[PDB]
């Protein structure tokens, strides 16, 4: 089978750089006949499937910016792409066609640098239907920021920091290159209801105060 | 527009069986030759077999870790490709796709894929979610936007599809992925709409949950 | 044809308000008296309130338990009567019909009545149904008659509205009353077919529960 | 406020009889200058609403049988059905609108007497799904019986019949006059995983045997 490698394995650029990334293969994918290299780049956005970008490794399927240019030869080959947009971020996958079995390499990832951006928060208290199941999840978001470290703190009556929380950040996203991130602090009911309190504080290294999102069970 | 949708993925034990299909459209789906390609995090992409024209006894090559266990299969009158799957392994779970081998006699290049269907082969057992509202704890105190939530809890395997409004409400969500827990998973997603939609109008969270065949709308209320 | 849909029943707590609308087609609604009539196991039928014609500035009257509590209005534009209620009760439980007062000046018989939405007043929580398919032991030995199944478990209040392939299939079907237990209800949905429809087609268990606005869609698998 | 008072509160017949029932008011429901009764008929089928069967009295509604007859005057009436069909079953109600408030009688609930059938039984196992709760609710549907009292027994592994069962019966059916019932044996998994063979059985008051269903966990 040919064995196909791709370098590096990411990469992180930020909007109007170029990039290169490379993909080599165990024997030549050239048909000295045609003197056409069987060679195919896939682009696979954030919960997309992979799309064709270039073909004979360097012919572009119909619809792809120019920025984007296939070249090399024989087991050395190239994706480039002279300015990278936002949009661009992606897994890209080089792929042979000389022989059966067809065959891939392990992709270079594509992230984005961008500019520091601050999150959206919201937080909400358990849903009462899940009460009625005894389970109290407290949960919050944390949309569209940057960079992805960012530290979520719970507090239970104001300042008593908890941690039975579970995090889970997106993908970057494709168009303005930020992260999302939920945080849900999940406890029994009967702990729940011994509290009145609940504030959810995004903070990232700064001198800047953290954002901050409370309610209070005694609304109700 | 050309478009191939897969359907069929769910839970298998190892040893079991599971027949996906990709229905094609846009196209004259007679004329090409068709690939299933699986996807998982251990081995990247990974074709699995292709089958070619009427003319050429619809021929069919495969992957060396699926041949004598897998078939693809064709069927021109309802421009559809299937997979059919016996003796299923932990190692054949994945993301199935379906593609479009290119026109062109000797380009193989698979120039249309499907969104893919989801195969997990394990021996737990299959799970429905919960799926709880998440409306802001007061619906008169707003701001210019409003954001909405929806918890999907205690499910497996994954994956599970969110909606709002049927997928009219596309714009301004966040669907998390989801976080394993004692054996179970947990997603949230939360959409953020004007505050002149919400409480003014019906917002509704949809789950979809394939491998346990549930739909479940919950209505997001004050 | 003529007909009356009411909607906005649900679960309220004593003391509480809720809102119920009836949409009326098939007649010139504008021409037409309106009432609401109420039903419960330990009062029986009771007529609520009236509302007349525009000419007559909308005149109403009530019946002596709800005045003061309750507003009858409609909307001929919207084709619709409203009951408003306040300061909700215990003994304001039961099922709401609108209903069209006959035509002539003098007749106030009902003539045509909608099917009606449920309305309970308590303290306790709403709590969503679990909902889980029954199918027979064994999908190839059969009889030339199927029949399958569809548990409703564990929600609070009552109704529930079980339907089977959206309502497509509705002969031989079996719904049968909830039985309260630890005060949660629970109840099985029976529905019968020739043994050609299962597991040849695909059978679908829908349940709607008003009160939590929750639709869960179950598919029978073998 | 009018009272009104019918009888009798329930009969019972069997296709083709002539059923009578009474509405009786406690002031005359007559409008002596246009020499009307003020009084109508509803008719309740199972599952439905109310439809309006006689108004004035006398007078049908389009669309009703004219095997139903009001008559009667000024406190007393009368509801006839001369030859009462399967489809009949329901309850009936008069309602006064001489004066308001407008109200209501009881209702004389008409059920229907049929020959004896047999039910239908069909036994299912607990759902899959719902052994993933910890429950295992073991149904049996009696379906399309008359008379309405049936005997469900629930037997586990071989005639050790069992109890901890829910049983819940329909209306009778408005076509065919028969009753249908669910019988449902809940225990939890580990008792339902004990044992092997799972059978329902129906009887009623008879020398002919039981129908019996059944199942048995090894069959996986």
């Amino acid at each position: 089978d040919i064995v196909m490698s791709q370098s590096p394995s990411s990469l992180a650029v930020s909007v109007g750089e170029k990039v290169t990334m490379t993909c080599k293969s165990s024997q030549s994918l050239l048909y000295s006949s045609n003197q056409m290299n069987y060679l195919a780049w896939y682009q696979q956005k954030p919960g997309q499937s992979p799309k064709l970008l270039i073909y004979w490794a360097s012919t572009r399927e119909s619809g792809v910016p120019d920025r984007f240019t296939g070249s090399g030869s024989g087991t050395d080959f190239t994706l480039t792409i002279s300015s990278v947009e936002a949009e661009d971020l992606a897994v890209y996958y080089c792929q042979q066609y000389h022989s059966y079995p067809f065959t891939f390499g392990s992709g270079t990832k594509l992230e984005i640098k961008r500019a520091d951006a601050a999150p959206t928060v919201s937080i909400f208290p358990p849903s009462s239907e899940q009460l009625t199941s005894g389970g109290a999840s407290v949960v919050c978001f944390l949309n569209n920021f940057y960079p992805k470290d960012i530290n979520v703190k719970w507090k239970i009556d104001g300042s008593e920091r908890q941690n039975g929380v579970l995090n889970s950040w997106t993908d970057q996203d494709s168009k303005d290159s930020t992260y999302s991130m939920s945080s849900t602090l999940t406890l029994t009911k009967d702990e729940y209801e011994r509290h009145n309190s609940y504030t959810c504080e995004a903070t990232h290294k700064t001198s800047t105060s953290p954002i901050v999102k409370s309610f209070n069970r005694n609304e109700c | 527009e050309v478009n191939l949708e897969e359907s069929g993925g769910g839970l298998v034990q190892p040893g079991g069986s599971m027949k996906l299909s990709c229905v094609a459209s846009g196209f004259t789906f007679s004329n090409y030759w068709m690939n299933w390609v699986r996807q998982s995090p251990e081995k990247g992409l990974e074709w699995v077999a292709d089958i070619r024209l009427k003319s050429n006894n619809y021929a069919t090559l495969y992957a060396e870790s699926v041949k004598g266990r897998f078939t693809i299969s064709r069927d021109d009158s309802k421009s559809s490709v299937y997979l059919q799957m016996n003796n299923l392994r932990a190692e054949d779970t994945g993301i199935y796709y379906c593609t479009r081998g290119a026109y062109y006699r000797y380009d193989y290049a698979m120039d249309y894929w499907g969104q893919g269907t989801s195969v997990t082969v394990s021996s737990a057992k299959t799970t429905p979610p919960s799926v709880y509202p998440l409306a802001p704890g007061s619906a008169a105190q707003t701001n210019s936007m409003v954001t909405l939530g929806c918890l999907v809890k205690g499910y497996f395997p994954e994956p599970v599809t969110v909606t709002w409004n049927s997928g009219s409400l596309s714009s301004g969500v966040h669907t998390f992925p989801a976080v394993l827990q004692s054996d179970l998973y947990t997603l949230s997603s939360s959409v953020t709409v004007p505050s002149s939609p919400r409480p003014s109008e019906t917002v509704t969270c949809n789950v979809a949950h394939p491998a346990s065949s549930t739909k479940v709308d919950k209505k997001i209320v004050p």
